């Protein structure tokens, strides 16, 4: 004959669970244990406590949930430990300057864009950043920089950001810090559950993230955020933030003090660059100043290296503020 | 422990599909589904 | 008067008023090289791909303005099948011989590009109601 | 309260049932329920 038959007959879907290619895991920061868990069970929490999250992005329009499971150390069962939605996420076009404040950030290859909400809790890397304003058809967002127990950093493009905010796969299981966990994702679709054997193995180490105290807040030099031109005397402030009083706002460091918190106080770190010098604890105040008796022993420092931390009981916070600024004034650049 | 951060209550389907209503036709009035108008007008060019 | 049926091919003949597809370009004149009882064979075609002409139609001039149509079951190389047989075909007289689309959307694109006019549905869907029991 | 031990979201359903596909059959290839296959194979005497 002359006339053949096409393909066409019902064409299946193609459901055959994927295993998942992004995701990711991370700490519970005392934010959401603050709005999730009531007060008088938080408040018997020891300050080792720590707890775990994981984060997935759909590998397939097919797939609606994932299975969370885990286990201690690198050897025994996996526990069932339940199932979690998938976390909207988008990658970064233009790299994230070190600024406080709202800045704009394009995103590409942005998934589920149309259901994030403003005010959520959005992390990447490990900076914990809060949503102001979202563009749907353009995938431009307003994020606010150095929130919750987070400090601003540099973000290559490139960068995976997560909101994590009412998208996160939590284990109520309460583990303390210093215990190395082997966990796995497992897609799950109409079809059924993917095979453990093809899920993806990742491993991470507790830091008791709720424990360790937040950092200061607005770090200005001389009425100037990270400034690299100082005119002669030096002046710094910084914010005190307590835990206990934001609970579960998200507070930026443009914002004003919030009071300290009980038994928190602040310690300052002076380096020559590569070397320690000078090293300022229990400060108290809002400002300091370098003293006039140091500066001729060390001389002048042109290259002056800033740490700042806040540490209660020896306990000191996961994230610090860490930059070289230069300066100038008489006795300081008269090589020009 | 203590309520969930958010509860999984239900799923929201999208589905898109190609049908054809015959031959050429004039104009589409209405859109009836389970005895509830969904959607009542008029079109007379091709358009969304 | 149905005339209408949901499949992946083109459901219309090459040339009818839908396809709306000028075949006076690929209109061939020739003279039959051998003729036999079922084959007509000429030279003059050899050079085309096969099934090049399969399903097109044979016309020539019998009186007058008036022409009579055959139809072609295959055609391959050199030899040209008939439907029905060659009889009344003129051994010497002159010959017009037009194409033929198999209706398919690659074929009825590639050799004629009237894929706007393609009246098959190739992928739009085969079976999938929006009232079945399980969409996967 | 808190959290109860377990939650019974679900039930699971056994049935056993006999039928017969008419007069002697030679072989059996598949099983489809709802568009999925749900077995496919090939048996040409009685068993399991
Ligand atoms: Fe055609």
């Amino acid at each position: 004959t002359g006339v053949a038959p096409p393909p066409p007959g019902w064409t299946p879907p193609d459901r055959t669970p994927r295993a998942i290619t992004v995701r990711r895991l991370i700490e519970a920061p005392y934010r959401e244990l603050a709005g999730v868990i009531d007060p008088a069970n938080l408040q018997l929490l020891d300050v080792s406590a720590s707890y775990l999250a994981a984060l997935a992005e759909a590998p397939t329009s097919l797939s609606q949930s994932y299975t969370l499971t885990d286990r201690v150390g690198s050897s025994g069962a996996f526990v069932d430990r339940g199932t979690g939605d998938w976390c909207p996420t988008g990658l970064l076009a233009a790299e994230l300057p070190l600024a406080a404040g709202p800045n704009v950030v394009t995103l590409t290859n942005a998934t589920r864009l149309e259901d994030v909400t403003v005010g959520q809790a959005a992390v990447v890397d490990d900076e914990i950043v809060r949503v102001d304003a979202v563009n749907y058809a353009s995938g431009t967002v307003t994020l606010a920089r150095g929130c919750a127990d987070t400090v601003p950093a540099k973000h290559l493009a490139g960068a995976r950001v997560w909101f994590y905010d009412t998208f996160e796969a939590v284990d109520e299981t309460v583990y303390s810090q210093g215990v190395t966990l082997q966990a796995r994702l497992l897609t799950n679709t109409s079809e059924g559950q993917l095979a453990p054997a093809l899920a993806a193995t990742d491993s991470l180490t507790l830091t008791g993230r709720q424990g360790k105290p937040y950092p200061p807040g607005q770090f200005r030099i001389n009425g100037s955020a990270y400034p690299t031109k100082v005119y002669g005397a030096l002046s710094v402030s910084w914010a005190k933030r307590d835990r206990i009083g934001q609970a579960d706002q998200l507070i930026d460091t443009t914002v004003g003090n919030i009071g300290p918190e009980d038994g928190a106080t602040v310690t300052l770190q002076v380096y020559s660059g590569t070397t320690l010098k000078r090293t300022y604890a229990g400060l108290t105040s809002s400002s300091w100043s370098y003293p006039l008796a140091e500066d001729m022993a060390d001389g002048p420092l042109q290259d002056v290296r800033l740490v700042l931390r806040s540490v209660r009981d020896g306990i000191d916070s996961w994230q610090q503020h860490d930059i070289t600024i230069e300066r100038h004034g008489l006795g300081f650049r008269l090589g020009e | 422990g203590a309520k969930p951060k958010a509860q999984t209550v239900g799923w929201r389907y999208y589905f898109d599909i190609h049908f054809a209503l015959g031959k050429k036709v004039d104009e589409v009035c209405a859109i009836r589904a389970s005895g509830k108008t969904a959607w009542k007008g008029s079109i007379t060019s091709n358009g969304q | 008067g149905l005339t209408d049926t949901y499949c992946r091919t083109c459901t219309a003949i090459v040339g009818d008023h839908r396809c709306k597809v000028n075949l006076v370009p690929y209109r061939v004149t020739l003279t039959p090289q051998s003729v036999s009882a079922w084959v007509i064979s000429s030279g003059v075609v050899a050079g085309y791909a096969d099934g090049w002409f399969t399903g097109g139609y044979v016309e020539w001039q019998v009186d007058g303005d008036n022409y009579d149509r055959r139809f072609i079951e295959q055609h391959a190389g050199a030899d040209l099948h008939i439907l029905g047989g060659t009889e009344g075909i003129p051994a010497g007289g002159q010959l017009r011989v037009y194409p033929g689309c198999d209706g398919l959307a690659q074929t009825c694109d590639d050799k004629f590009s009237n894929l706007p006019n393609f009246r098959g549905f190739n992928a739009m869907q085969g079976k999938s109601p929006f009232d079945g029991d399980q969409v996967w």
